[PDB]
Order: C-alpha cells, then structure tokens, then sequence
C-alpha cells in the first residue's frame, strides 16, 4: 500500500508491471521502495511492512535477504561499514522455514484451483489427491484425502492437518482468496495464486512460494532404441 | 378477503408456507429414533470398512501380491484409476464389494477388476481396469460377469470405454462357467465390436499381459496403448509355443512392445511406463471429436434439500424381524430432493405407491416409492404415472421397499394380477432412463413391479439394510412349514430358524453385491449424490 | 483375412451365413504374432458380431478356446446353434490342457506326472462332450449328422419372417 | 393463449355465468377451434370446467356431426397421442358427455365444494333406478379421488385449483 | 446463425514463424531429390504447434495425427517418403 | 520419487516440456 500511511509515507518506483518479463543482464533492479518516518527505527519499521507486502510471484528476489539484513541487529544499532553484506553472510543468507502449516494450506490451493464445479464423490470412500513440492531441493510429498464437504486431511511425517474449506472467490487478478478452517479452531482467510510451477500464499503469518517439482523434459522418450 | 392472492406468490414462497415443501423433521429424542440411527450408523460403518479393507488390503498374501506389482514399476488399479480421471472429479466405482465370500479360499478382491464412470477432459467415460493383484488378474465368473455388466452400461449411456488390461486370462479351474456361453468371456468381443459399430469409442491401455482370448480386447480396439516393460500381447503364450514347437522364447520378444508397434502394427501409442500410458490414453480422450453438450442451457439454480440426509437412517426401521415397522418413506424422499420439494401425483389414490415429481440438482425426475403393501389401486397408480412420465421424457426413480400384493379372493376376483401386469408392462416398454434403489425389502413379485434387475434399469443400488429374496424370511419360514406336512411337530422351531438363518444370509446387502445383483452399496446419505451421478451418466444417452 | 472378408462380402448381399466348427485354436510362433494374427483373427471376429444377416453355426469337430469366438460360437448371436454328438468344446484341447497344465505347474512332481495328465483329461473329456454343453444350454440341441440339412433348412425358414 | 411458467399454453374456460355454462353451437365451435390451434401450435391445452352440457334445446345442432361435441374427445385423445399435455381442472359440474373431459385428460384436478364429474346426473339416476342422491355423493370429489381414481389432484377452491395447475404446468419436461 | 451456439476460440497460434517453411523445403526438380520431415512443416501451421501422432513407429512414412487450426480439429495425413504397405 | 506427478500437468505443461509439441527450430545458419 502505497500514499501516505497511518505514521508513514511510502513511495514505490518500478519499471514493471504485472505480466512483463525481466530479461536477465538486463536492468536487472526490479524497484525501489522508499519509506519515510520521523525516526529511523519508525522508518526501518515501516519498510519492513512494506516489504512483507511486497508480494512477487514469477522471479526471485531479495525480499528474505533485505528483511534478514533490516532485522540484523548490527544495522538496527546504527552506521555500520562497507563490508557489512560480507561481515553477516552467514547470518544474512540464514535459510527460511517452511512450517507444515503452509504446505498443507499451498497443497489445498492448489488442489482447489484444479477443481472446478465438479463434486468430489467417490463412493464409500476418500477421494486420494497428491501434491509434489521442492523444499531445498527436496521432493517434498503432500498426501491429501478429500471428503465431499470440502474438507482436506494432508499428512506428514507423524503429523496431520485438517483444513476445511467455506469458501473460494477468483479474483480479477488471477487469484483467489480462500476462507479456510485449519484443524478445527483455526480460522482465517488468504489469497492464493497458482501458476503451472509454483503455488504462493499469502498467510497472516506472511508470503510463501512454493515451487512445484518439475516436469520432467523426457517423458516418454523413445530414440528408437536404448 | 376471499382469493386476496395469486398461485405465484405461493409457488415462490419460504419454506414454512411453500404447499409443495415435505415437512418431516427428526424425533430425535424418540428411544426407537435413537435405535434406527445406531443400526444405520454400525451397518454403514461396516460397509465402509469392508470398503477400505479392500483398498489398502487385509492379509499378508496382498501385501506380498502388491509388494511384487510395485516392484514392477506398476501403479496400483485404484491409482490408475485416480491418475487416469481429471484431478478433482467424481468417480462412480460400481461393483465394489463384488465377489465377497463367492468363492470359497479366494478373496476375490473387487472380483478381480474396477470398474466406474470417470471424467476425462469433462467428459463422462466408463473404465475397466484388471487389478493384476487378485490371482494374477486372471477372469473368475464374477469377473467376465462385472467386465459385461459396465461394457451394457457404457453401451445403453453411449459413454466411452477404456480397458486398462493387466490379465492372465480366463482361470482354467473355471472355465466351464467362463469359457462357453453368450454371457461369457467371448461376449465382451461382442459387445466390443457392435459398440465400435455404433461410434461408441473404445479405447485399450496395455499395463500389462493379454493371453488368448484376452487378447482380442487390444485388437478389436478403436486405438490401443501399450507399455514397453510389462505389455504383452499375444495369441499363444510360450507355454504354448514351447509345447508345439519346441521352442522357448520370452514374452517380450513374443509379443512385447516393440513387436506390437513396430512390426505387427497391433498397437498405435508405444508407452514408456505406466504414467505416459494414462497420459497417452488422455491425449485419445481430447480428440474424440464429440460435443461438449447438445443444449448449453445450464439450469443450475437449485436447492440443496432442508433435512439433513444423515438423520435418514432415524426413519429406517429394522427390517430383519419378527414384526416389521411401517414408516413414511416421503421423511427419505424430504431428504434427498431439491429444496424437500415433491409434487404428488395421486396422494389419496394409492396411499401405499407414492408417485410424484422432484428435482436432483435442477434435473426433474419421476419417483416412485413403496409406502405399504402393493393393491391394485397402487398398481394403476404406478403404471399411469409411468406411462405420464415415459410420454414427458422424465427419467424415473424407483425407491424399493415391497413385500408383494394383497392375497385373497376378493383381491384376485378384482383382476390384482391384470393391475400388477399393467404396471410391469409399463415399467418394462418405457424408454425414459430408471434408476431404482433397494432402500427396504424387495421380495417377489413386486420386486417385478418395481424395476427390478431383470427390467433393465439404468442403476441399481442397495441400502446397507436392503434385503432381496423371493419372499420374506417370516413369509418363507412360515409357508414351508405349513406346505411341508412331512415335518413333525417336534422338529418346527428348528426348521423356521434354519429357513429364516438361510433367506437371511441370502438375501443380505453383501451376498446381492458379491454376486453383480446390483450396482453396489451405498450410505444412505450418499444417495442422493449417487443419484445425480448417475442421472449425468444418462445425459449422453441417445 | 479370408473369413473376414467372405463375411463382409455375405453381409453386403443379405446372404445367411452357415459355420461348421472344428477348430483348435490359431498358429502359435514369434513369426506368427509379428505378421498380426491377434490382429488378423480380429478383424474375423469384429466381421462376425457385426454383421445383421441370420447366421447358423453347428459344431461338427471341437471348438477350442479363442478360435471358437472366429467361428461365432454361442456368445456371437447367431440365430441356432447345433452339437453333433462327437462335438466337443472347451477352452482348450485335453491333451493341450493335460501339457500346458504339466508343464507349467512346477510343483508337481515327477512321479504324479501320469496321474496328472489323466485327471486333467478326463475333467476335460467330461465337460467338453455334447451332452454336458446340451444339459446348459449352451447350444440349441444335439442333432445327428444325417440330419443336418434338414435342421438347417428349418432353421433357415424360421429366420425367413425376421425383419 | 397464456403464459404459464414462462411456457405458452392454450386455455380453455367455461363461463358458468352464460346459462350455467351450457354448451351451445358456437361454444362447441369455439372450443374446437381452440383445439385445433393448440395442436397445430404444440401449445398445451388446459380446460378449466364448469358447464352443464350440452344444451337439449339445439340438441341437433350440437349432438351429432364430424364438427361436433364429441370431436373435442377426438382432439384431446388425438393431441395427448402426439405429446401434448391435456390439463383439466373441474371447478365446477361436468355432465354427461363432458364428463369425458376430465377422464380423457393427461392429469386432472376437481374442486371440492363445486366440482362433480359423472355420466349420469341425479335426474337421470332417479328416472331410472327411483333413488335420489346428491351430485356430490354421486361424483363429488371425495368419490373421484379417494375412490374412482378419475381425478388426480384434490383442490379446497378455486385458488388451489389454480396453483395445481401451476404445479402440473411446472412439471411439463419441456425445453 | 448458427446450429451450435459454442465458439471454441481458446487456441493458441504455432509455435514457430511460417516464413520459413521454405527452408525446410527442398528443391523438386532435381537429379536426386532431397527428403525433408512434413512434421517441421506441421509444426508451422497447426495451433500451439502441438500434434498427437497415431502411429508414430509403424508407417514411418506416412504422418498421420490430430491437431487443431484455431479451434477446429483436423485429423493431417502427410507424406513422409516412399508409401509401404504398412503405410498404405 | 516414482510417478509423482498427474497426466494433466504434463497436458498443461510450457512449451518446452508440453510432450506433444513439435520442436524443429530452424537451421538459419
Ligand atoms: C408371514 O410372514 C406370512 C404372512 C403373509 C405375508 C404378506 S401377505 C400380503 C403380502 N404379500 C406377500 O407376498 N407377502 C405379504
Ligand atoms: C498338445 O496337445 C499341445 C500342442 C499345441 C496345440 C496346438 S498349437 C497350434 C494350435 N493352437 C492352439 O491353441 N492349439 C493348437
């Protein structure tokens, strides 16, 4: 949300908009994102807002490592040297964690962008769905049973989350946002977009994407001979 | 002050005022209410259990058998069937507790094959897929019986069949009741051949091996897939072969792939595992050059129903007893039509034989339902409606619950038997689709009366509850022991617990099922979802 | 092919068609399989379903397995279908039965090899005879060769009212 | 021609205010000509029933001919033959030939106060047989619908009797 | 207007620029004439240059498959070298 | 790690791993 906020101006400058393609060694800034407070620490605060809202589907970025270099406690203290990206790469590059939560809740998306109107019924039974991710290279595997009341159990190791679906809307965007009920006493509403290579969410908790495991480039090769 | 209104305001109306609205709320608090759901709640359980046992397997023999087929590279008949369909769809798996307790030291799981209506690409298919788990896939009687049963269905719906073969063959401990009849194995290269004729498309998927006769199901194909390590075809195995020639050869270089889509030119799509073959047989769906939809008129605007379908079983008294309960059937039929609304045909004419008009999810239908004992006033009743509704082109729904006519001389001398022909003929020469669910008991000539299996209804359905014989296990006992002089006195308690034990197991949900009586078994809560399936599966129908 | 095409060729000219089985199967062989004979007997048996024109078979030899499905056996319609009193069907031969059967089962032994075959072989000879498939109606009758013309005939005249 | 449920359909009166609904040489006329549209149209018929007859006045002009009370029977059992609904609603009597009308319909409805259905009238039952008995006794709606089975829908009044209609037109498996 | 009111319009074009067909094209009237693979020139005229080939490994010169101009499916039958029985 | 996926991704798929796509770039040097 750009304007002037509640404490804070902040002011976006892009040279993209949704849609276009960024071509590599090319210009390769995305934006940049100014906040203005009347404190330093008000302002870093309201950058950090602004970047967890910032939310970018399709390239990477460094949104994680400008929020890890904001919360750094060196920068926080005040003035530090040139050589600070060098100084904290191992505390700047710290991996992100991936909760189940949001694995069970990108696995209900996406399996919610596949469904259309059709019902879900399978006699006497649950319907079986699977959703492949790649979490750090690994093949992570979403097992989901479906009832008829739209209601998904996703397993992982020695656990399992319930999320119950009230309601999709599409919006005009290419998204949709998605009332959930997660276990039982869980209930919160966020929006999810689906490409054909990766799901993201945008959780109270902030925004993830997830990246589906890639289709391979040689099914069903037969050259005639092996 | 007198005809203030307009029939309008009443026909778009809340349903405390609506006329049309069956109101049949739950007793929850009556003893005999909180006894109907427990039963309802055990038997449905069990059903599903038995259900789930199948699925995952129970004994070690399955696990070893399924340990083998993952080792293959195979992907389970259930996983087939999911990575097959379109990714969030319904799935009408039909025969699923088929071949339960048939034959005696063999858990014929699903009689040895899966057989259900998909979506592929939005359209509605039927598929056939051998399980190669159950005895190496090979085709029991209930086996050839189920395959002949979904090849009828695809056939009179005009839905497109896909064979998904993983088959050792016809098992020769049987082959006396497999080999040899019109209703046997030969009989689905019939059904094959004169679906093919008729621009119903087949399609074959090779997953794995087609010996002899099973070997006819890829050739007489529209187009046939087959996988490169596990698909097999051939006429004559290397048994055979080595026993005639003396030669020995291994089925790859008999009649493997390669042969088959190189040389012999027996199959059209060379599959280089199981997922590319369920792609390939989807990319053959996509161009099957057939309309989405006749008419693009939707009509979608319904209602779910007022009452919750799982209080159904509340109303669902004990059928197995000495004394059997009557109940109103309309409290069901509140439960699984479109806003509980029922246009009642004859309401104070039949008063056992309720005809009316409903909705299942904006599609109208015409319900039948037994309410008592059959007269010949119920029987008018129901052949006219029938003939009302076969006149309109309205698909016909028959609820189950008979226990035959009125006996005695002042009921025959008033032509019972001429009314209860009336009504037959009319269920038999209609054209409409019927679908007829077992809710209650079933028992002789009625069962006639009310679409039975042998009047060729589109889908049959049983209750977990349902009971089908050709008379009641009290009216059995009853008669034989009063016909059967030769019985002495000392030896009558011992006899009617015997005849009641046999009708009993007889005419159980799980016997008819095992023995393709009907198109499985389904919750009551489920039906009306069945019901809609059902009646879409109808909608390609010429 | 040649079967196929005569039906087709009868089909188009409304000719009623009469089968005499004695068949024992097909050509086993990689040869065989590669040329297509699963393909080729289909194309018979598709010929065979799917023609309209009255069709008469009478099993005067043995009918044997896939064979019998080329020669419209009794799951392909036709109109009658007769057993002459040396008839016999099954899904294979007895004495291919008794050697598929010893030669595949790798539990038997040695010395119950005989015993065996000859069990196989009389199961077979008993539920392949005419009597047994007459008893299931699995044909319309068994008739003596002598009189074959004349059922035929009859036959035919029965299907002289079909539409 | 109305509109019912969105569906064009041909309605057929009497008005019992026109010596008691009698039918004269123009009514049979007329209902034929409203026949004859509606099957040449596929526009169902509903026939909403209030007439005493024919009238024995004109007896010549009405009873016998090709154009005459009895071809509203061969119309009505000529076009259910072809698939369009026959719809009779008695709000009133219907004697003699006319009981016919409801008979010979797809689905029929008769009101209880005022709707009686029978061959034979309480005059014509009495000259005969020397009893008396009311019209509804004699082909009231209890006895057409509880016990006959001639009627098919039992209405309280006329306003009733409308929305059965309503509902029967509703029901019409009709594109 | 029309028997069926539905459109079907969602295609995609081909994959790869018409214009150079002629590249693929070899010169006819020659001493010995060059063979080319008609499926290059598929991919430069049907939608989304996608083609579903029915015998892919038997005719090996005769190219049939499905695919689809702007909606409509086709069903394309190309030579593809010298005809054979099993092409025939 | 074994059949992961569903037949509609690979339907579903960009053009470089769409199977059905006809891949000759042309040889302009
Ligand atoms: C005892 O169980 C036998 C009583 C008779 C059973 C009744 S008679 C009327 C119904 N018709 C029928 O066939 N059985 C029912
Ligand atoms: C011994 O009886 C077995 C020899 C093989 C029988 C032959 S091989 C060729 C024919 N086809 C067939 O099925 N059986 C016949």
């Amino acid at each position: 949300p750009q304007g002037n906020r509640g404490t804070v101006k902040v002011r976006l400058d892009t040279g993209f908009r949704a849609g276009d393609d960024v071509l590599v060694h090319y210009d390769p800034m995305i934006a940049k994102l100014v906040v203005w407070g009347d404190n330093r620490a008000t302002a870093l605060e309201g950058l950090r807002t602004a970047l967890a809202s910032y939310h970018i589907v399709g390239v990477e970025t460094n949104i994680d490592f400008l929020q890890c270099c904001l919360s750094n406690p060196g920068f926080v203290e005040g003035g530090v040297t040139t050589r600070f990206i060098e100084d904290n790469s191992v505390n700047l590059l710290q991996p992100r964690e991936i909760p189940n939560n949001v694995l069970a809740l990108a696995a209900v998306s996406y399996l919610c962008s596949q469904r259309g109107t059709s019902t879900l019924f399978w006699p006497n039974r649950q319907i079986s769905q699977g959703v492949c991710f790649t979490v750090g290279g690994n093949p992570v595997v979403v097992r989901v049973t479906v009832s008829t009341k739209m209601c998904f159990t996703c397993d992982f190791d020695s656990s399992s989350v319930t999320v119950y679906v009230e309601s999709t809307t599409n919006m005009p965007d290419s998204s949709t946002f998605i009332r959930v009920t997660v276990d039982g006493e869980t209930r919160f509403g966020f929006t999810s977009f689906v490409t054909d290579s990766e799901v993201a969410v945008a959780l109270p908790q902030g925004f993830y994407t997830l990246a589906l495991q890639p289709l391979a480039t040689d099914f069903g090769s037969t050259s005639a001979q092996a | 002050e007198v005809y203030l209104f307009h029939p309008a305001q009443y026909e778009s109306a809340p349903a405390t005022t609506r006329p049309n609205v069956l109101h049949y709320p739950a007793e929850s608090t009556n003893p005999e209410f909180k006894a109907n759901t427990e039963r309802m709640k055990a038997l449905t359980a069990e059903l599903r259990r038995r259900v789930q046992v199948i699925v995952d397997g129970d004994s070690e023999a399955d696990k070893r058998a399924r340990d083998r087929h993952i080792s293959r590279g195979k992907l389970l008949v259930h996983q087939r069937i999911e990575k097959l369909v379109d990714p969030m769809s319904p799935f009408l798996e039909l025969s699923q507790l088929a071949g339960g307790d048939l034959y005696p030291g063999e858990a014929c799981h699903r009689g040895g094959i899966l057989t259900g209506i998909g979506v592929v690409h939005g359209m509605r298919v039927m598929i056939v897929a051998n399980d190669a788990t159950v005895k190496g896939g090979t085709y029991y009687p209930i086996t050839v019986k189920k395959h002949l049963r979904a090849q009828r269905i695809a056939e009179e719906n005009r839905l497109p069949c896909i064979y998904l073969v993983d088959s050792g063959g016809a098992n020769l401990g049987m082959q006396g009741d497999v080999f040899p009849d019109e209703q046997h194995f030969g009989r689905i290269f019939f059904n094959q051949a004169n679906m093919s004729a008729k621009g119903i498309a087949q399609i074959a998927t090779v997953m794995g091996s087609c010996t002899a006769g099973g070997a006819y199901v890829p050739a007489m194909s529209d187009e046939s897939i087959i996988v490169k390590g596990n698909g097999t075809i051939f006429l004559g195995g290397p048994p055979l072969v080595f026993a005639a020639t003396g030669e020995e050869v291994t089925p790859e270089e008999l009649g493997g792939a390669d042969v088959h889509c190189r040389a012999s030119g027996v199959t059209d799509y060379f599959a280089t595992d199981d997922l590319h073959a369920l792609y390939l047989t989807r990319r053959i769906v996509a161009n099957l050059n057939r309309n989405d939809c006749e008419r693009p008129c939707r009509g979608r605007e319904f209602t779910p129903p007022l009452y919750d379908p799982s209080e159904i079983g509340g109303f669902i008294p004990d059928m197995g007893a000495d004394v059997v309960k009557g109940f109103d059937v309309r409290a069901v039929i509140a439960r699984l039509v479109d806003g509980s609304e029922f246009d009642e045909f004859k309401k104070l004419y039949g008063d056992t034989l309720v005809c009316g008009f409903a909705r299942f999810e904006g599609m109208l239908v015409g319900i039948v339902a037994n309410n008592g004992i059959l007269y010949s006033e119920s029987a008018l009743k129901g052949a006219h409606f029938v003939e009302l509704c076969s006149h309109r082109n309205i698909p016909l729904l028959f609820l189950q619950n008979i226990t035959g006519f009125m006996v005695g001389k002042t009921y025959e001398e008033g032509g019972i038997a001429k009314n209860g022909a009336k009504l037959v003929t009319a269920v038999s020469t209609t054209h409409v689709p019927k679908i007829t669910i077992i809710i209650g008991g079933s028992y002789g000539a009625g069962n006639y009366g009310m679409c039975g299996r042998a009047f060729g209804p589109r889908f049959l359905f049983m209750w977990p509850n349902a009971r089908i014989s050709v008379m009641g296990g009290n009216q059995a006992a009853t008669v034989l022991a009063l016909t059967n002089s030769k019985l002495r006195e000392n030896e009558v308690q011992d006899f009617k617990a015997k005849v009641r034990s046999k009708y009993e197991y007889e005419g159980s949900c799980y016997y008819s099922t095992a023995r393709l009586w009907d198109d499985g078994v389904i919750a009551p809560e489920d039906t009306r979802a069945v019901v809609v399936q059902a009646l879409l599966s109808t909608l390609s129908a010429p």
